[PDB]
């Protein structure tokens, strides 16, 4: 039940700052060092920081050097990562790492920083009705016109959970982004069982909420 | 630096045969106190990753006995016996032996598996839409296998190219399948225009092009 | 040299 949870992620504007949370369960967090890496969009792992079991003593590597401080409260359980002097080459998912079994045993489940100098646009949830229907019916919702990355979609507030395909997101020539989430469900349950979709854009803050109806 | 080197960048495994992953370190990884501190790391589709084996051999909690680890000093090898379908994802080898930490490029472990139809589903775009002047058809190709697949739009029985963008899921832990969705996104002017909206889907599965359709009524 | 695994860690 060892378990990492992160937050702060978002946009940021080049120059600008974000500072990163990382609270730690399941062990003493006071007796072990942490680390935080780093992941871009399609590329590998990079290792940013490392700090003492009491913040006595910090690594950085060298290319986030004199930007980036790593820091911890014990009283929290709570690792944290300041970000000053943010670039493009900055944007990744972002981990906190616990040290354990001579390695990084447990990670959290990442967090994204995007860099841009982009506008930030909300998205616009669209519905995908079931309609041609073997006993296995599909629908959707759509989430179009958004920016920047990412989107967090759930099915019947994190009930629906198998079947579940969402696709990737879509860099439109407009620079905005669109994606779908479907799922497909026994046909005996269109009617009889709810399907809502749960879409937020964390940028926007815009939480929405839209239930799929059947089109017969 | 001690620079990490795994190769190669891609395996395509099938489904219940063995599988191998090297990792290569421009210098020892054997610490001062006599322990080589190299670790293999997984990480699935859309997830952190997860701790596989730490000092070369050692299995972490709850790793699965296939999951093997040979090879000491410079050169290391990961080993599964059986590739299962949970077996997807990219895998990381990983020094702390040194302070600043380097890990590898990442081998990417890709399941061969017999061939799987794709399910093609088509949405018709919502009212909702429309009133926003913009409509968007949605084709969707569930659970096939292999990834490589032809969607074709064909408004009124005519190809059209240029208003389509597509995006192709990664292989599932579950079936070692791929999903697609292909979004046709045109003006509510240029949608009016129109009555038949289909896209026809070849597949190797599919022995004759699947057609699904609809009409603006 | 420091060791990673040990050093960052409380002592034992």
């Amino acid at each position: 039940q060892v378990q990492l949870v992160e937050s702060g992620g978002g946009v940021v504007q080049p120059g600008r700052s974000l500072r990163l949370s990382c609270a730690a369960s399941g062990f003493t967090f006071s007796v072990y060092g942490m680390h935080w890496v780093r992941q871009a969009p399609g590329k590998g792992l990079e290792w940013v920081a490392v700090i003492w079991y009491d913040g006595s003593n910090k690594i950085y590597a060298d290319s986030v050097k004199g930007r980036f401080t790593i820091s911890r409260d014990n009283s929290k359980n709570t690792l944290y990562l300041q970000m000053d002097s943010l670039s493009a080459a900055d944007t990744a998912v972002y981990y906190c790492a616990k040290i354990g079994s001579s390695s990084f045993d447990y990670w959290g489940q990442g967090t994204l920083v995007i860099v841009s100098s982009a506008s930030t646009k909300g998205p616009s949830v669209f519905p995908l009705a079931p309609s041609s229907k073997g006993g296995t019916a599909a629908l959707g919702c759509l989430v179009k016109d958004y920016f920047p990355e990412p989107v967090t979609v759930s099915w019947n507030s994190g009930a629906l959970t198998s079947g579940v395909h969402t696709f990737p997101a879509v860099l439109q020539s407009s620079g905005l982004y669109s994606l779908s989430s479907v799922v497909t469900v026994p046909s005996s349950s269109l009617g009889t069982q709810t399907y809502i979709c749960n879409v937020n854009h964390k940028p926007s803050n815009t939480k929405v909420d839209k239930k799929v109806e059947p089109k017969s | 630096d001690i620079v990490m080197t795994q190769t190669p960048l891609s395996s395509p495994v099938t489904l219940g045969q063995p599988a191998s992953i090297s990792c290569r370190s421009s210098q020892s990884l054997v610490h001062s106190n006599g322990i080589t501190y190299l670790s293999w790391l997984q990480q699935r589709p859309g997830q952190p990753p997860r701790l596989l084996l730490y000092e070369i051999s050692n299995r972490f909690s709850g790793v699965p006995d296939r999951f093997s680890g040979s090879g000491t000093g410079t050169d290391f090898t990961l080993k599964i016996s059986r590739v299962e379908a949970e077996d997807v994802g990219v895998y990381y080898c990983m020094q702390t032996t040194q302070f600043p930490i380097t890990f590898g490029q990442g081998t990417r472990l890709e399941i061969k598996r017999t061939v799987a139809a794709p399910s093609v589903f088509i949405f018709p775009p919502s009212d909702e839409q429309l009133k926003s002047g913009t409509a968007s058809v949605v084709c969707l190709l569930n659970n096939f296998y292999p990834r490589e697949a032809k969607v074709q739009w064909k408004v009124d029985n005519a190809l059209q190219s240029g208003n389509s963008q597509e995006s192709v899921t990664e292989q599932d832990s579950k079936d070692s399948t791929y999903s697609l969705s292909s979004t046709l996104t045109l003006s509510k002017a240029d949608y009016e225009k129109h009555k038949v909206y289909a896209c026809e889907v070849t597949h190797q599965g599919l022995s004759s092009p699947v057609t699904k359709s609809f009409n603006r009524g | 040299n420091a060791n990673p695994n040990v050093d960052p860690n409380a002592n034992p």
